[PDB]
């Protein structure tokens, strides 16, 4: 951005006065120097900046549904201890038997 | 029963989970970052149109002022001009894309 500015206050002074369109031609090399440098640059940057943030994010949401997955099985597992207590009570009515 | 139902609640959650990821195919940051990038590669395509339109339209008016194709070696500046900086950098954008 400083880079153009420093060229731009070379040129700038002198595109200011000519009249016409994309035939003066120094109007439009500085239009294409600022439409390069920063705003193509700049929409890119924000653009991969935030790819990498949802990259993160996606990562998350996996390890989201592994802990819950995880979640889900410790919970099974308890109703199966239950589950087996009962069968030890019977097992010990039996020996009452 | 309850062991069968807490399994129930594991493929629940995971129907959930991977039901709402089908759905939001592409994140809002996703959906950002792509249309960021597009505006970047719309810009550099301007860019590099605006800078080979002013090159060809320098060299028009005095290649077709000579005998031959390429071998006029203006013509072929325009060829290798837009080509190689516009052409097959619009033809990987798309790819891209």
């Amino acid at each position: 951005a400083s880079r153009l500015a420093g060229a731009a206050a070379d040129l700038v002074p002198n595109i200011f006065g000519f009249a016409g369109g994309g035939s003066r031609w120094g109007a439009i090399a500085e239009a294409t120097g600022y439409v390069m440098e920063f705003s193509a640059n700049v929409m890119n940057t924000e653009a991969d900046k935030i790819s990498q943030s949802e990259t993160y994010r996606r990562r998350r949401q996996e390890w989201e549904i592994q802990r819950n997955n995880a979640e889900a099985e410790l919970k099974q597992i308890d109703a199966q201890l239950k589950s087996l207590a009962v069968r030890r009570e019977a097992a010990v009515l039996q020996k009452t038997s | 029963k309850t062991v069968l139902e807490k399994s129930k609640a594991g493929a629940q959650s995971r129907f959930d989970s991977y039901g709402k990821l089908y759905d939001e195919n592409i994140n809002a940051g996703e959906n950002q970052a792509m249309t960021l990038r597009a505006s970047a590669a719309g810009l550099t395509t301007a860019v590099q149109a605006s800078r080979l339109a002013g090159a060809a339209a320098d060299l028009v008016p005095n290649i077709f002022g000579f005998a031959g194709g390429g071998s006029r070696w203006g013509a072929i500046a325009e060829a290798t001009g837009y080509v190689m900086e516009f052409s097959a950098n619009v033809m990987n954008t798309e790819a891209d894309k």
